[PDB]
This record gives structure tokens, C-alpha cells and sequence, in this order.
DNA sequence: TGCCGTTACAATGTAACAGTGG
DNA sequence: CCACTGTTACATTGTAACGGCA
């Protein structure tokens, strides 16, 4: 459904494949995406969805549900 | 059917067509041995004065891949041969900005209607406003 | 303060615009960090001493290269039409690719009857070891047929 | 940082063939005794090799004059003399192509060799920038309640 | 002077624009005699991989008239390859009907602006117009 | 003036959608 | 169904005409 947005956008964001991702890890160090591929990771999403995210709110999107748990 | 089909011109449209490819360096023919190729091409280079031929050569010769880049090309040849006749019927090439064809083409998709429509309405709607301010 | 407001609203199109060359740059930086990890990346591409050299040098430099690589490549076929191939500068990862395309027949034409090196850097050392065998044969070769 | 900065190129660059050096070498440079240590072993090696290489040669071109003179048994004999000559001959040549690299390494690139990373530094101080940012931040918000 | 430019990149376009044109017919040379303009495309088309020398070639035996059409498409391919690297930069080529096209060129020539410009204040206009009514 | 960016075309080639009739 | 045709929306390259600038 509409997650399949997020789902596909992050992979193509950190180059593994659509189930590559668990819920239960971690972008920052259980991806292999760093500070700077968090931040695009991220910047992305904000550009997909027309939609803005701020600082502190974008912080909280370390682990792999929290980009869908804002979204929806 | 709109455009009536000419076979002595679409014959030799579809030779300069395999010809220009062949300089080009793609593999029109279906061959893979340089030899057999080689004398295709030579073949198809003889039949020049007559297009007529051009068909068979393409069924015995033709690289399966080009079928349908043939019958997109000459389609699209034939209709703006035919509407190179009057300007009314003729197209105009422009070139845009990222930023203004992005903006128009979602307003296109948005009303669900070709650029030159979408063109006409907003020219129609600033024609109107200029109308109205002459009356 | 209207007159601020509109000019916020021109900074947040200029965002807009940024923000889309970013996403659409990590698009593309996706598939070619894939392909690059066949060790490609590993300490070859990423000359990091560049990082703190500005593109217009870089330009040169790589042009410099590919005016080398023209007289280098005219006898292979496949090489050249790579190298043609990955002049346009809106397919980045053809480049990559050629590199790729580069080893890959570097790796095919090792001769490996009495070479093992994969790596084309180290076969230069057993490429030396074999012109000096055969300079030696060359000696015998040259006396016996004397005889 | 604008000094640093300026210093990361040079740093990285000497590094990076220190690394390439490294690992055309079976041992680990880290220190400036280490490398003459190593130097000598390197030039140590280099002598007795050619002494070897001389011993060979001369084994060889006594076995040539016998064959010469005449016989399969010589002939077995002088391949493998040339095998084994070829084998040291090599060996001689790459100690001195190593050395070379060494004594170029340490003309060019031993002001800088085996220093500090210059880059962690400008990353730790770019984050002071930052961080001193929130210390902006968090006055200019002081200032603009408390008038 | 805008964009940089590059010597291994442009004389291979100028190479690749000279064979093109005498695979097109088109009289590379300025000898009129068969001979020499034969000697000199083979002496061009064995030269590729040049460019220190492939602008002599040009300086040598360029056909005079056709200096200024390969200036200018030289010029242009320049400023499009620069151009191609980023989204913003690039351009959208379109086809329009004729009345259509006529009536925006009309407008684009009665108010000093490009066709870019023209349907950028149009769009902006149309919204304007839909604030007005919504 | 001559180079250099820029615009507005022209000509041709393709992919994708919409129609039409066998 | 299936194929063939008409049309639109691009790309690609080349060219002529303006206008800026040393
Ligand atoms: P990390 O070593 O990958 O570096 C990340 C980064 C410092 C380059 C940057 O992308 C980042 O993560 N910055 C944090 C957010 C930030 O600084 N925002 C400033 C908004 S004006």
C-alpha cells in the first residue's frame, strides 16, 4: 500500500532491496547508512511525501518503523 | 487507416532507413557471421534503384529487433509527410526550462489534456481577460 | 512583512529545487556503490587525497586521462567501444562500468597457463619474470640455431 | 580549520603510498626507525641476492662451454640453472625496485610521514561549529525573551 | 567565458562532426580537385585519437566556409553537455500545433519575453485568476 | 570585431497510449 | 484477441540570429 513508498524509497536510499530492511534494526549503525546517508535518507522522504520534517521530529527516525510510524 | 500508403516511397524510406542504421554501426541484419552480413549488407547496398526489392530483403535479411523501430519510424514519417502540406496541420519544435515544463506537464496530467490543449487554455483565459478589458 | 513572507516562499522553491538534485543524486549514487564494491572502491576509485581539490581541476585531470586512454585502447575493439561509450555525462556509471570492462579483460588476457595473479597490478611482477625466462631461451634459441 | 584543511591533502596523499608501499611488503611501517630497519633488511637482502644471482651466472656459462664443446643430462642441467637464475635475477631487480620506492618515499613524503590524521581533527573541530551553534542559538534566544 | 574548456573533449567532437559531415556529402575540404579532398579525409579519418593534431588538420585544410556552422555547433554542444548534469539545467523539448504556437510566439514577441518566460507568467496568471475566484 | 552563451527553431528517431478493423 | 495506425511527448544534433564582453 501507500508504505510501499517508504519501503522502496529506503532501499533505494541505502542500496539494499525492499525486504532487506527489519523492523527491529537500526539505520544508523544496523544499515550501514552513516550520518550523511541518514540525513539524505531522511531529506528524501521529505521530498517524496511533499511534506516537511523538523530537526527534532526527524531525529527520532533511527530505527526502520519509525518512517512509516510518523507517515501514516 | 488516415494516410493513404505510397509503396514506391515508403520502400525507399525504409532503405535510407536501413542504410543510415547500417553506417551507423548497428547490426541490422540477423547474421552473427561477418561474411554472411557483409554480403546482406552489400546486397541491400545494390538494391538502391529499387525499393521494391527492399521488402523482400528486409523478410530474409532484417534483424528481428527492428520490426517494430521500422513500423514506428515510417508511421511517424508518413503522417508528417502528409501533414507537412498545410501549416495548419504542422508542428512547431520549442524548447523548455526544467522548472516551466515541470510545472506545465502536472498541470497537463492535472486536467487530463495534450500540452497544446493545456497551452490553449491558459492563452485562452489571458485572451479572455484581454477581451473583457476591451469589450 | 508580506513582502518577507513571499521572499520565504522564493527560499522554500530554491529548497525545493535543492532538495530534488540531492534525492535524484542518491538515485544514481545507489547502483554504482553497488557495483564498485567488487573491490573497485576499496582503495582504487576512492583517492581520497582529491577530496580537497575543486572539480575544475578535476575536469582537466580526467580529461588528460581519457586523451591517454584514446592512444592506449586503439588496438582493443570492445575496450574502445566502452570507452566511447562512457563520454556522456548523463549515464555516470558507464564509467565506472569501463573500469570494470577494464579489469575484467585485464583478468581475461592474464594467459593464466603460468600467470595466477587476478589482479592485473600484481601480474606486472610475473610478466617481468616471464620476458627475463624468455630473453634466457632467446640466448639458447640464438646459439643453437648458429650451430 | 582553514590551516588544517590545507594540511589534509599533503597528509593524505603520503599516507595513502605509505599504505600501497605497505602492502608490497610483508611487514607494517609505522615509525621512522622502523622504516631504516627495514631499509637495511631491504639492502641487506639485495646483496646477498646478487652474490647468489653472480653464483648462478657463473654455474650457468661453465655448463654453456660444456654443452658447447659437445650431452642430455648438461642440457636438463642448464634449464634448470636458467630457471634458477631467472628466479634470482628477478629477486634482485625487486629489492632494488623496492628500495627505490623507499628512498623516493622518504625524499618526498617523510616531513609528513607517520603523523596525526589531520581530518579527525577538522571533523572534531567542524563539530565545535555546530555545537557552537546551539551556544548561538541558545543566547540569541535569551536575548530575545528577557528584553 | 562560462564554461571551461576541454581539449580532449571538444577536438574528438570536432572530429566526430567533420566525418559526419562527409558521411553526410558535405565538402570537408577546400580542394576542389578530387585528389586532394580524398587525401585529406583519409589523412582526417586515420587521425582519430588526436587532438593536438586534429586541430591542425582543421587549421590546415578546414574548408573555409563551414568554420562558422562548426563554431556554432561546437558552442552548443558544449553548453548542453555542461548543462546535462543536473535536472534544473537541462532543457524539455515539446511539439506544438501551429495555431497554438502561433498565438504564444504572438504573445512571447508582443511582450519582449522567451517562450519560458511567456508560459511561466501565463501558469502564474491562471493561478492568480483561480485565487481571485477561490 | 570575434568569441561565447543563449534562444528558437528544423529533421529525424522512439516509446507509449488510443483508435480501428479483421 | 491481435495486429496495424495515428498521435503525443520527449530526445538528439545542427543552425541562424541576438546580445554581452575583451
Ligand atoms: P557524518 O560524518 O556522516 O556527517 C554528517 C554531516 C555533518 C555531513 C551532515 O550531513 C549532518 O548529519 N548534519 C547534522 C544536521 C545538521 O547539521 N543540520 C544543519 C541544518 S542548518
Amino acid at each position: 500500500t501507500i508504505e510501499e513508498r517508504v519501503k522502496k524509497i529506503i532501499g533505494e536510499q541505502l542500496g539494499v532491496k525492499q525486504e532487506e530492511v527489519t523492523n527491529n534494526a537500526s539505520f544508523v549503525e544496523d544499515l550501514g547508512a552513516d550520518s550523511l546517508d541518514t540525513v539524505e535518507l531522511v531529506m528524501a522522504l521529505e521530498e517524496e511525501f511533499d511534506t516537511e520534517i523538523p530537526d527534532e521530529e526527524a531525529e527520532k527516525i533511527t530505527t526502520v518503523q519509525a518512517a512509516i510510524d510518523y507517515i501514516n | 487507416m488516415k494516410y493513404q500508403q505510397l509503396e514506391n516511397l515508403e520502400c525507399g524510406w525504409k532503405w535510407a532507413y536501413l542504410i543510415r542504421k547500417h553506417q551507423e554501426g548497428e547490426p541490422i541484419t540477423k547474421y552473427i557471421e561477418n561474411s554472411a552480413a557483409h554480403a546482406a549488407v552489400d546486397k541491400l547496398i545494390k538494391l538502391e534503384s529499387e525499393p521494391v526489392r527492399v521488402l523482400e530483403w528486409i523478410e530474409q535479411h532484417m534483424n528481428p529487433d527492428l520490426f517494430n523501430r521500422m513500423k514506428q519510424t515510417i508511421r511517424a514519417r508518413r503522417k508528417r509527410h502528409f501533414n507537412a502540406e498545410h501549416q495548419h496541420t504542422r508542428k512547431k519544435s520549442i524548447d523548455l526550462d526544467f522548472p516551466v515544463w515541470h510545472r506545465l506537464s502536472a498541470l497537463s496530467q492535472r486536467r487530463g489534456n495534450t500540452l497544446s490543449e493545456t497551452i490553449v487554455q491558459l492563452i485562452e483565459d489571458a485572451e479572455r481577460k484581454e477581451k473583457y478589458a476591451n469589450q | 512583512m508580506e513582502n518577507v513572507q513571499k521572499k520565504l516562499r522564493k527560499l522554500e522553491r530554491d529548497y525545493y529545487q535543492i532538495r530534488e538534485q540531492v534525492v535524484s543524486a542518491k538515485a544514481g549514487w545507489c547502483a554504482v556503490m553497488r557495483m564498485v564494491k567488487d573491490n573497485g572502491v576499496e582503495r582504487r576509485l576512492h583517492r581520497r587525497e582529491l577530496a580537497y581539490m575543486e572539480g575544475g581541476a578535476l575536469r582537466s585531470m580526467s580529461d588528460k586521462a581519457l586523451g591517454a586512454l584514446r592512444l592506449a585502447v586503439a588496438d582493443n575493439e570492445h575496450l574502445r567501444d566502452a570507452l566511447r561509450l562512457s563520454e556522456d555525462p548523463k549515464r555516470p556509471e558507464r564509467k565506472v562500468q569501463f573500469f570494470i570492462a577494464v579489469y575484467q579483460h585485464l583478468r581475461e588476457r592474464i594467459r593464466q597457463d603460468i600467470i595466477r595473479t587476478d589482479d592485473p597490478v600484481d601480474a606486472i611482477e610475473q610478466m617481468e619474470i616471464e620476458l627475463a625466462r624468455l630473453t634466457e631461451e632467446l640466448t639458447a634459441r640464438e646459439q643453437k640455431l648458429a650451430i | 580549520i582553514q590551516s588544517l584543511t590545507a594540511r589534509a591533502p599533503v597528509w593524505l596523499a603520503a599516507q595513502d603510498t605509505l599504505n600501497q608501499l605497505c602492502e608490497q611488503s610483508g611487514e607494517t611501517l609505522a615509525s621512522s626507525n622502523d622504516v631504516t630497519e627495514y631499509m637495511q633488511q631491504l639492502l641487506e637482502r639485495e646483496r646477498e641476492a646478487t652474490v647468489e644471482r653472480d653464483e648462478v651466472a657463473a654455474q650457468k656459462r661453465e655448463l654453456e662451454k660444456q654443452i658447447e664443446r659437445l650431452l642430455e643430462a648438461l642440457n636438463l642441467e642448464r634449464d634448470a640453472l636458467a630457471e634458477r637464475y631467472a628466479t634470482l635475477s628477478f629477486d634482485v631487480q625487486k629489492i632494488q625496485r623496492a628500495h627505490q620506492a623507499f628512498s623516493q618515499f622518504v625524499g618526498k613524503h617523510l616531513s609528513v610521514a607517520f603523523d596525526t590524521d589531520p581530518e579527525a581533527e577538522i571533523r572534531e573541530l567542524r563539530q565545535r561549529h555546530t555545537e557552537l551553534e546551539r551556544e548561538v542559538s541558545r543566547f540569541e534566544d535569551q536575548t530575545q525573551q528577557q528584553r
